[PDB]
RNA sequence: AACAUGUUCUU
RNA sequence: GAAGCUGGUCAAACUUGGUCAUUUAGAGGAAGUAAAAGUCGUAACAAGGUUUCCGUAGGUGAACCUGCGGAAGGAUCAU
RNA sequence: AGGAUAGUGGCCUACCAUGGUUUCAACGGGUAACGGGGAAUAAGGGUUCGAUUCCGGAGAGGGAGCCUGAGAAACGGCUACCACAUCCAAGGAAGGCAGCAGGCGCGCAAAUUACCCAAUCCCGACACGGGGAGGUAGUGACAAUAAAUAACGAUACAGGUUGUAAUUGGAAUGAGUACAAUGUAAAUACCUUAACGAGGAACAAUUGGAGGGCAAGUCUGGUGCCAGCAGCCGCGGUAAUUCCAGCUCCAAAAGCGUAUAUUAAAGUUGUUGCAGUUAAAAAGCUCGUAGUUGAACCUUGGGCUUGGCUGGCCGGUCCUGGACCCAGCCGAGCCUUUCCUUCUGGCCAGGACUUUUACUUUGAAAAAAUUAGAGUGUUCAAAGCAGGCCUUUGCUCGAAUAUAUUAGCAUGGAAUAAUAGAAUAGGACGUUAUGGUUCUAUUUUGUUGGUUUCUAGGACCAUCGUAAUGAUUAAUAGGGACGGUCGGGGGUAUCAGUAUUCAGUUGUCAGAGGUGAAAUUCUUGGAUUUACUGAAGACUAACUACUGCGAAAGCAUUUACCAAGGACGUUUUCAUUAAUCAAGAACGAAAGUUAGGGGAUCGAAGAUGAUCAGAUACCGUCGUAGUCUUAACCAUAAACUAUGCCGACUAGGGAUCGGUUGUUGUUCUUUUAUUGACGCAAUCGGCACCUUACGAGAAAUCAAAGUCUUUGGGUUCUGGGGGGAGUAUGGUCGCAAGGCUGAAACUUAAAGGAAUUGACGGAAG
RNA sequence: GGGUAAACGGCGGGAGUAACUAUGACUCUCUUAAGGUAGCCAAAUGCCUCGUCAUCUAAUUAGUGACGCGCAUGAAUGGAU
RNA sequence: GAUAAGGGAAGUCGGCAAAAUAGAUCCGUAACUUCGGGAUAAGGAUUGGCUCUAAGGAUCGGUAACGAUCAACUUAGAACUGGUACGGACAAGGGGAAUCUGACUGUCUAAUUAAAACAUAGCAUUG
């Protein structure tokens, strides 16, 4: 019973059965294929830096109704164009074309956040200097 | 087809034992069979309980008393090493205080408490409590 | 049960519990053996001689009677078949599907039927093989089958 | 016998 | 006894060809997904107004329609 | 067989043979792969990581080749090519930071071109020289330990003996600056310390939050589905506890937040331990190899003697002490038909033999560091391996212990699970059986070397003799035979039946057909209707069922023939031959494909009449392929019981089909038997059903979907949120249609199951 | 009066219409025996035309791949391979 | 009828004409495919002379697995050797990627057209 072999010398198969298995497990099988090192946007790391090439605002899905602020990038070390998201009213002006920026994930790994509609990324930085500080007027922007 | 008499004879037993049935048959009959039996018994769990030649494999008919819980092989007969005891133990039986895995060493068919006395170790073979 | 079919019967022999022979049993063992070989020369398989022993001659085991089994004896005597009775009937059950298959093309139960036969010969025989009853490369063949049931 | 349709979003 | 000479041996490297792998341009073509309030009909959910669905084969702006066999997950556990 | 090597070896050569590895996964491909000691998390079992303080390997831009030397295929040695690259008076010359520091580049991502041989050890001719090895400083919120940002009193106050809301004072202090010593190679810093160093003790704490999860506000303005917040659910559309702000509060705090990866949570990878009727998921169906797994049985009992340590009785008590009785546990030895090797010297030590394994016990040994852990006021602690003593010219306990063990080695045991044995006897024993044939060896009559029968010890052959001479049951496993049956199981001939269409022969006359209603259509050239007769293909009504048979797909007129089959019966036969099964095979509705034949009927496509807003739809009328058959293909269905197969067990009931076994107030042969039907009981097998719910389940429901956290009878297959998608690509099968195998990017918070209340229904009452 | 296209052969116009624009899945209307289906194409068949886009070259009225309201492609006057 | 520095189709309507390849042995050979092919695909190496070595037979005569006698030209390998020659004369394919077109082999305009034209097997229709 239960559908599995029980016998002492059975032990090939039990483990051969659960390694064919796993690769119905998504998070495994992402590991054991390598999709973060050849096919993400970052390559598998946790930030990375670009250039800005314009910016746009996306209709926010259902039942809100809202523009966020993003920009479209094109990253230094592999040369992808991705788009991020800027927080923090008032933040949007901070950015300009051919400006460098550092991004990050926006924490659910590599999914889409909230209302925003097909955006994967958050900018950190720009010039150089964090969003944070700009918003607090801790520091200003340098050009 | 026929695997284990041992787990067809235990299996009865639980199911005349659950229904308040005061005796059970047993078909076929083995040695191993026998010294389970003779384990449960001695430690009180069954009534006496008598072999019927039939010039085969045998049938036995059990007396039940009402104070068995659950007895059961474990199947495959795994390997116990001496410090492996334990774990078996916690993972079978209801307290610490009471209920038996049932061994076979080469010393012959025993309790974990005669095993651990004579300081032997063998294949698990089942449990009582 | 039913190694080829669903069936579950249960149909069969009860043996007796009693070892000995019945009290009202008078033949020798030699009386028994001579018989057995008398039908065994006449052309009959382990299986018929002990059905005649039964029916006509008060003879309800030969093993009770003799101390031996049929085949045993039959052995001891130089009369064991070349190749075992059950062996020799499938085989011959299979050689008459063939022939009936080969007349009648569109039998596709036949077919049917004619795999299962020849998977329990093939199996059987691995048995035979594998305790030295046939010898070690033994291999039956539907092309040549029609010359041992012959 | 016939009978198609009902802007978005809540409280 | 130096340079040099003969024949071997190990063999870098270059050219040609072959093969393997990995990135990548491309007229045009055919999909998928996303995106408050565009067009056309109304296929499904009620017997959804031709019960629905499966396999197969044709047809058609679109949902879909029709034939043959099957299922009830039916609208009948029943005369 | 040689050559070469320091040496073995296809290491290489010559001749020769055709071998070696593989589903127990070879070979090939990937590795964002140096291995290990180890690390993170950790109920247990696990999962993940290990470039990197120690060990082993490898490399010095890439490749190769060498010199020297005991030792290198060395690169802070050479030689050459390739790629880089410096100088040049243009003839030439010189290079290798994956040593230390430093630059460029790369990127999310990482520090000074500092001081020194004083410790650690290394090298050399060496007590002395050298060591960017190493040690000391700089940068250093990688991590880890300890730990300031305050405290104490009094006035009237406030309050039920202090716990009190403010402002009045005396004090205390190290953050820091700095006399000095110490520290040190010299320093620095710590530790110690002159003079200094706080009332807004401004010597001023931060990071995130305040709807829920989740601790902490419905306070005030601003905006007005905008701007923004929000991991998720959500907030925001003019009274926002969620945005933007001010006040208050919460959490952790010298640290707090974000991103990515991984671990627990995840019994959401399940061996322990998941799920598969309907939520994802049982292959259409059997056969079958590898794999996994497979019934029972062979020394059991009994008695005697005796060691130890457990409790109490002696009790004898200083927690503990001795002979005796009692019992309990771990043991030994003898005897019972008796296993437990066997000789020599003569309870050990040298010979002669040993059926193989798994499993379990014990032990030898197994680098430090790390882990667990005993000792230690590093002032605590993390640590370290030290330290403590009457204060000495000394004395001193230490530097524990376990963990390691898959594999190998040694060892006790003989349950469990295997393996071997004596069946044409080619079997076992004969010790000092008997005879024959061979070998070797000590020993001579000591002077050398001999004869070769006794002889000692192997090895065989023959005879003879001992013996209880030697074969386990037959499994409510399986296979085979046999007997009477039973089936709409299969195949081939054959034989009915009416109906449908059509054709001929008649007869009458005005419509027929079709629908909700019609129209298309057919009709005085006679439609439709009526009777008789004929011809073609299909099909097999009623009987026909909660009935039968088959692996499933499926199978229904009669008769004959052909070969199969289940169940039953059996005091027949063989003896484990078996269960389930990757690979691999047979069959597989309908539609569809190819070639012949047939083509009545219905009828995809098409044509056409209606309907309709439009219907190239439903409805009407035609009608091609198709529908049928013979040879080949195709391999799919809601191929369903949406429920794998084998095996055991667990509860009541009446029916039914097949076989068999005992038995009539019954009808009938014939008046009665061995007629037959029916009736009454038992039984094995089957298709099912009804009730219950002990039990199971989310429920619907379930006699299995029970015997499942009290979780293990055997075994195969499948699933892991929804989509993208059974798509793309490669392979493979197919004439084609297609079948089989089968991703990823990307996207998304649900999708889904069962039930409840309502509402609705061109549903019913 | 009926049948017959693997007989000869044949196989349509005009207007309007989608929340930028454009386009037109959709609609109205006239009309045939039927209104060119599946395919294929500037092709040995396309006038305009050296069509437009891509590729090939230093440069291409050539070649090839695409596109298709195609003067005047197209199914045994056989279509596509 | 020959040869030609350097270039190599710039010539020309157009590689017309010429050149280049070529035997044999060994190696290696793609797409596509009606599974038969494509294929000599493509693309490489070797080849003389001499001196040797090995293999492959026939007939007689009793472990004859042997001797005796006879006999044919094939194949494979090695040493040496030369102005690196050697299928030395002769003889003797150039190859590849595609489009249009006719399936193929076959046939006709003797005396300007050999083709895509005709035929063909296969397919259909008619009496
Ligand atoms: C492309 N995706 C594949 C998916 O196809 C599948 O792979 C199976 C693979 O598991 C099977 O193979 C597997 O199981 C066999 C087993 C039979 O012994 C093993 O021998 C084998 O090593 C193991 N990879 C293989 N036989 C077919 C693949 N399609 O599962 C693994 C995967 C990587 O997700
Ligand atoms: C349900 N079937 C739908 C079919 O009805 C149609 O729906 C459209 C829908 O796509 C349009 O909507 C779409 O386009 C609008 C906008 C760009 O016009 C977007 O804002 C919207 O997010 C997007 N879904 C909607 N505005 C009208 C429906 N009938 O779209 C195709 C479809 C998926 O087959």
């Amino acid at each position: 019973g239960k559908g599995k072999p029980r016998g002492l010398n059975s032990a090939r198969k039990l483990r051969v059965h659960r390694r064919n298995n796993r690769w119905a497990d998504q998070a495994y099988k992402a590991r054991l294929l390598g999709t973060a090192f050849k096919s993400s946007p970052f390559g598998g790391s946790s930030h990375a830096k670009g250039i800005v090439l314009e910016k746009i605002g996306i209709e926010s899905k259902q039942p809100n109704s809202a523009i966020r602020k993003c920009v479209r990038v094109q990253l230094i070390k592999n040369g992808k164009k991705v788009t991020a998201f800027v927080p923090n009213d008032g933040c949007l002006n901070f950015v300009d074309e051919n400006d460098e920026v550092l991004l990050a994930g926006f924490g659910r790994r590599g999914k889409a956040k909230g209302d925003i509609p097909g955006v994967r990324f958050k900018v950190v930085k720009v010039s150089g200097v964090s969003l944070l500080a700009l918003w607090k007027e801790k520091k200003e922007k340098p050009r | 087809t026929r695997t284990s008499v041992l787990a067809d004879a235990l299996n009865a037993i639980n199911n005349a034992e659950k229904t308040g049935k005061r005796q059970v048959l047993i078909r076929p009959s083995s040695k191993v069979i026998i010294k389970f039996l003779t384990v449960m018994q001695k430690h009180g769990y069954i009534g006496e309980f008598e072999y019927i030649d039939d010039h085969r494999s045998g049938k036995i008919v059990v007396q039940l008393n009402g104070r068995l819980n659950k007895c059961g092989v474990i199947q495959p007969r795994f390997n116990v090493k001496i410090n492996d005891i334990e774990r078996w133990t916690d993972n079978l039986l209801p307290a610490r205080q009471f209920g038996y895995v049932i061994l076979t060493t080469s010393a012959g068919i025993m309790d974990h408490e005669e095993a651990r006395r004579k300081h032997v170790s063998g294949k698990i073979l089942g449990f009582v409590y | 049960g039913r190694m080829h079919s669903s069936g579950k019967g249960i149909s069969s022999s009860a043996l007796p519990y009693s070892r000995n022979a019945p009290s009202w049993f008078k033949l020798s063992s030699d009386d028994v053996v001579e018989q057995i070989i008398k039908y065994a020369r006449k052309g009959l398989t382990p299986s018929q001689i002990g059905v005649i022993l039964r029916d006509a001659h008060g003879v309800s085991q030969a093993k009770v009677v003799t101390g031996n089994k049929i085949l045993r004896i039959l052995k001891s005597n130089g009369l064991a078949p070349e190749i075992p009775e059950d062996l020799y009937y499938l085989i011959k059950k299979a050689v008459s599907v063939r022939k009936h298959l080969e007349k009648n093309r569109k039998d596709k139960d036949s077919k049917f039927r004619l795999i299962l036969i020849e998977s329990r010969i093939h199996r059987l025989a691995r048995y035979y093989r594998t305790v030295a009853v046939l010898p070690p490369n033994w291999k039956y063949e539907s092309a040549t089958a029609s010359a041992l049931v012959a």
